[PDB]
């Protein structure tokens, strides 16, 4: 490793020899996005009968089949509240199947627009892996028992109102809490998803709340393929 | 791998968006901003620019002053990426003896002196203001302190076909934000407008002592460094002939002009965490890049010295500094000075900012006026967290109550507030007087001078000279004392009436005088004063 | 894979066929130039040399200039690969001090002076053209400060048998593009032709400080530099006899020719983003490539003051520099200098390139005749976009409006120009006058002649001396001030009646004296003056 | 700086420098106003042949004649030796103004040669040895070292380090006024050579390559 080789890799993705085209590299940016969550989970999401788009740049609702028809009749669908749907960029439409709006930008620039995708994917595939039937596919029970009030830094997979209401209920295994309550048990699991598949910081997940990294790698060491084919299975 | 272009250790989406450095179980961890754990333990969001090792350009990386693994002199807010590490050093004087060239026990004359570093401007109307120097200027006192003693000349005893020597005891100050190791700089003594008496060059390593910051070289605990005493190595005085001693006692005021030699940096080793001083890094490689690519501010809130830190900002016409995040105007003062906002109104330990004074040289002004312009506002006070700071702007924030001569010093007030400055007595007497007086109040004031007033009204100045106001005394519990026995002949206030009234006034630091007058006037007639204490006789005792 | 063959980063098509830099989110990016898209964000499109390390042959790059990654005291205009970085320092002269060799207090002879960087053309009649080096020629004062001074000679009593010694204050000045760091050049004091009187030479190693571009070394807020003035090691004084003092007396001029040897040269190092003073590069191995690969382009719009930059055009003989990309005169003013197209018109803030004369020398005027027969015109102004340079172009554009002497400095306009410049009056009183007169009009006036008329019309000149003309000043808001004090002992102008009329002259440096004429003309009889100021006497006050 | 001429494989490039003399003063060796006499000359670059028949012609060296003015320049001046007042037991001293000047196809860079000046046959009064690397300027191909805008070098004027004056006794000095020519025989001792480096193109003095190593390979091999 000579002087001249360091400073020739030093420069390697700084000179863009090969430009020629301005909505042809935000295409490559969204494909090299997907392309590193595993198969396992773009398989569940097409056996559940879910869609994926690379629309153009029309945020609020030109596109034709995100429409002027069903649509979110909410207040969050971020990591906060906002959900202000002139200034958003990713929608998921399954009202009658699941599909995916995602608006194509430059994903390996930003990181914190490259996040909100895997947060909506994981929201996505939330309820048939958080659940087997009809329940809460009780290791998933015993994960949110062990991190309700066990670890004060393990209040970063849960929200505001979610925590007050775990702290004022206090012994959450009942039936009668669980389906009062399970949007923010796919939340939970879906910030976890997000933080576990976004690149930069995964070992924040591991550090602050190190069980539930234990069931994601768990889940992408083979309960994806296992899930995968299960659904396969059962749809024969 | 995560890419990592200016190759320090933090990665490059980290630096853009967001990034702290938090203690878990014991172990540190460097994390992205995570919102909710991170603002309950009190962190701080840093942001740097993923291009430049170090975005301030000083010798120490985003890495190792995030995370602590620093030098441990540098200065606490120096521990942010986004504000320069560097020494300013200048030189304070503490004290003169002047004597003639070779009995001589009387024929000397030794003076106490006063030190402050300036900022010198523009001149007023009749003659871009600031640069990058150390200097400094005395103020011999010019009062006396024996009983008769005068004509400082004659004093000495000095003809035309005299020279005079001249000894004096300095100090270095470091007041920026890194310290010194080594060497220290070679300042240069000036009188007048360029006539340079001699150049300080005390040896180095002679020392291998620190220079710290907000510390003296000689600590106030050990003797000053005296000019040309000792002669080991340093045959030569410091001579003085008759027509420069004539200008030295018509204006009673030198000069230091410092500059910016220093030595080496120490650097942290990762194998086993010595801070050790590298001869490869150098002062003076670092410091024209810091002084480039960075935004001067200076500030006298503290106390009335001025003290300068620099913040790295943008330039648009530069690729590589538009990688450093955007410095608006507040948060360039709530992280290098120490501003807060409690409620919503930034403020400096109770002073609110409306308090202080904004002064630009010009393409700051004009930079700052588009702004204005393009933000449609009148107020700067109002917008300013919007307020954009570029590189190479140069602020002067200072205090609204007072007023400035040349260089900056404060050297006066309005009428006003010196009468409110003096409305707690604690004792009243004939021997003196107890008040609180405020610190920076008193910075300004020259002395005072006392009078009698008749029960019909008269005026009889006790202390009718030029050279002796400093009746003021302050103890170390805090309180100052005024005394009326300093100038007649250790006696008390002599009051023939009890309904007679009392008179003390104040001459602040630009009404006072240093030289007699045209013919003999060593009356206090024509000087400004304020009143500042009229009781009666009968209530002081 | 790409192909790179000069090794700078930038691989070669870019560098034929244009490429910019961007800043994306905060990651620069180096991209090619697509036009719809790149036009928009304001950017610069960009063209080198494939073959060149540095398409201008100076030490920094084609990447390193446009990226940013550059010793940042490195000037805006010289980021451009086509723009060579060079520094051009020259000495200036503060005043001299005039003592004869061994009472002696009012027997020296202390004046102002006047340094200017000269550029020397081709003499008229009857004596490349434009030489490289870097020469400056001091101009002393010829008026009085002493109210009773005369005759040089005997003012100080200086007999041919005698010998006299120069004391002098200099202080360099970079007006160049690129910095010094540790060196300083050693310039010579040549008197009347080729007399040199002594050679400057400064301490090696006797500073540390970095000479920025438009800066100088002892800062104007400090000291200046004084010749042979410190003494002990080197005593040895600036002696001139009895003829060399008639001649100097004579003439009133000194010349200061400066050499090139400069230090070394500050580079970027990768790892950690360090300017640091690289023993390997040197300005000497650099400056004779700059020299023969460029085209030179002097230019005084901004002041009257001479600022030459140089830019790399192509030469037809070599294949190596074949390779640069074509530029054509007009770009090469936009780029070097700050012109631009507001509306079609290339012009200089404000003033239009019609304003400005060309001059080029022998072989640039045939090279350019033979380019405006092909092009068919004889407008050059017209087909400016159509010029194409090569390499050792010297080109020299300047003011319309003055008149220039044989070393290119303005020495008197039109006297059209002069009247219109006086029409701003301010303040009419018997003791002065207020005007707001041009920074540029005021460079050219060597003085103001002040007589009376009367209501008849008589002539009575108050300052009637060739060396008396000096009364005017200047207050540093923006008003110049006339003053009759001066010359009237220490009385204000006698209005003998209201109807009168005074009248003021004012007379340009290309027809002052500055000696006394032939027989014994010690008036102002043989001067040349343009009138100025002819009012009424009781519109004044 | 290498001549446009000498950038075809078939031309060598080599420099070729001489002393040019400018004007002269002279004096007698110690009121010396109008004791002196200055003379204006002219400098011309020889090729010295053979004599015709009656005493190869061409060699390799750098010399040059100067030309003393013979005529007046007051109105009644005469009479050299009786103008500057000399006598048998008398020795004059010399001092002029000289300038270096290449004619060849390449530059030299830091050192300059070493000339002497011999008067009438082999009658060498002095050796100017110009102190080498108290300068670093260049001596282009068709330009002066002290160029035409800057002041000549006078020989042994300033006495920094030159204690010796030139010296010349009655009978040099004879001969000189009845010849009124010198002559400036210069050798080839040149500096460095410049060379191009191949990863940035800095041309860059290398203190490996000499003119010394290859002046006698260039004058072996090719046809002048
Ligand atoms: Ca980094
Ligand atoms: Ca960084
Ligand atoms: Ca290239
Ligand atoms: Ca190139």
């Amino acid at each position: 490793k000579t002087e001249k080789e360091k400073f020739k890799d030093s420069i390697n993705n700084l000179v863009k020899t090969e430009f020629t085209n301005e909505t042809l590299d935000k295409i490559q940016q969204t494909q090299d996005l997907l392309k590193k969550i595993p198969k396992d989970v773009l398989e569940i999401y097409s056996e559940l009968g879910g869609e994926i788009y690379f629309t153009d740049i029309d945020l609020v609702e030109h596109k034709e089949l995100q429409d002027l028809s069903e649509e979110e009749k909410n207040s969050m669908n971020s990591r906060g509240e906002k959900v202000p749907f002139a200034s958003r960029f990713v929608f998921e439409k399954k009202r009658e199947t699941p599909k995916l709006i995602i608006n194509i930008k430059d994903y390996a620039i930003n990181s914190e627009q490259s996040k909100e995708v895997y947060y909506e994917i994981g929201k996505g595939i939330s309820l048939d892996i958080i659940s087997k039937d009809k329940s809460l596919d009780p290791e998933f029970l015993n994960l949110i028992k062990s991190l309700s009030d066990d670890s004060d830094s393990s209040d970063l997979l849960f929200s505001q109102k979610f925590k007050e209401k775990l702290e004022l209920n206090n012994k959450s295994i009942d039936i009668n809490f669980i389906k009062e309550n399970l949007t923010e048990f796919q939340h939970a699991f879906s910030l976890a998803f997000s933080y576990y598949f976004a690149p930069d910081h995964r070992t924040v997940l591991e550090l602050y709340a190190p069980d539930m990294f234990e069931y994601m790698n768990k889940l992408e060491k083979g309960g994806f393929e296992k899930i995968s084919e299960s659904l396969k299975k059962e749809g024969v | 791998t995560v890419p990592d272009r200016d190759n320090d250790g933090i990665p490059d989406s980290l630096e853009v968006e967001g990034y702290t450095v938090d203690v878990k179980n014991k172990r540190t961890f460097l994390s992205p901003w995570i919102s909710n754990i991170h603002e309950k333990k009190g962190l701080t969001k840093y942001k740097s620019s993923p291009e430049k090792w170090s975005t301030a350009s000083d010798p120490y990386s985003d890495f190792e002053k995030v995370t602590g693994r620093i030098d441990g002199n540098v200065s606490p807010e120096a521990n942010h990426p986004l504000v320069a590490a560097y020494p300013i050093v200048h030189v304070d004087m503490e004290n003169i003896i002047l004597s003639k060239n070779e009995d001589s026990q009387t024929r000397t004359i030794s003076k106490n002196t006063s030190t402050s570093r300036t900022h010198t401007s523009e001149v007023h109307g009749n003659a871009a203001g600031f640069s990058n120097s150390n200097s400094s200027t005395v103020a011999i006192d010019h009062s006396l302190s024996l009983a008769g003693e005068r004509t400082w000349a004659e004093t000495m005893g000095l003809n035309t076909a005299d020279t005079a020597r001249l000894n004096a005891n300095i100090r270095y100050v470091n007041t920026g934000t890194a310290p010194i190791y080594n060497v220290l700089p070679t300042t240069s003594l000036v009188l007048g407008k360029n006539q340079t008496l001699a150049t300080i060059k005390a040896k180095e390593n002679q020392l291998s002592q620190i220079l710290a910051p907000n510390n003296y070289y000689p600590s106030k605990n050990l003797a000053p460094i005296a000019l040309n005493a000792q002669d080991d190595f340093s045959s030569t005085p410091i001579t003085m002939n008759y027509n420069q001693f004539l200008e030295l006692e018509k204006t009673k005021q030198l000069r230091l002009d410092t500059d910016q030699v220093y030595g080496n940096i120490a650097t942290y080793n990762f194998e086993n965490g010595r801070v050790r001083v590298d001869t490869g890094s150098n002062w003076s490689e670092v410091l024209p890049q810091i002084q480039e690519t960075t935004a001067r501010i200076i500030f006298n809130g503290k106390d009335l010295n001025l003290v300068e830190r620099r913040i790295a900002a943008v330039n648009p016409s530069d690729p590589l500094e538009t990688t450093k995040p955007d410095m608006t105007l507040k948060e360039a003062l709530k992280i290098a000075f120490g501003f807060n906002e409690p409620n919503g109104n930034l403020q400096y330990q109770g002073k609110d900012i409306t308090e202080f004074d904004f002064n630009f040289d010009q393409q700051t002004s004009q930079n700052i006026k588009n702004q204005l312009a393009e933000l449609n506002a009148t107020n700067i006070y109002t917008v300013l967290d919007k307020i954009k700071l570029n590189a190479k702007m140069n602020i002067l924030i200072r205090d609204k109550r007072f007023h400035y001569d040349r260089n900056n010093i404060a050297v006066g007030a309005d009428e006003s507030v010196v009468k409110e400055a003096h409305r707690e007595v604690i004792n009243s007497s004939t021997e003196g007087l107890l008040l609180n007086i405020d610190k920076d109040i008193r910075k300004i004031l020259s002395g005072y001078i006392v009078e009698i007033e008749d029960t019909e009204g008269l005026k009889e100045v006790i202390n009718d000279r030029y050279d002796m106001l400093n009746i003021s005394s302050l103890r170390q519990d805090g309180k100052t004392f005024i005394d009326f026995k300093k100038y007649n002949d250790k006696l008390p206030l002599y009051i023939s009436n009890p309904n007679y009234k009392v008179n003390v006034y104040a001459v602040t630091k630009e009404n006072t005088i240093i030289n007699p007058s045209e013919n003999g006037d060593t009356s206090t007639n024509g000087i400004k004063k304020i009143l500042i204490f009229s009781k009666k006789g009968y209530e002081i005792g």
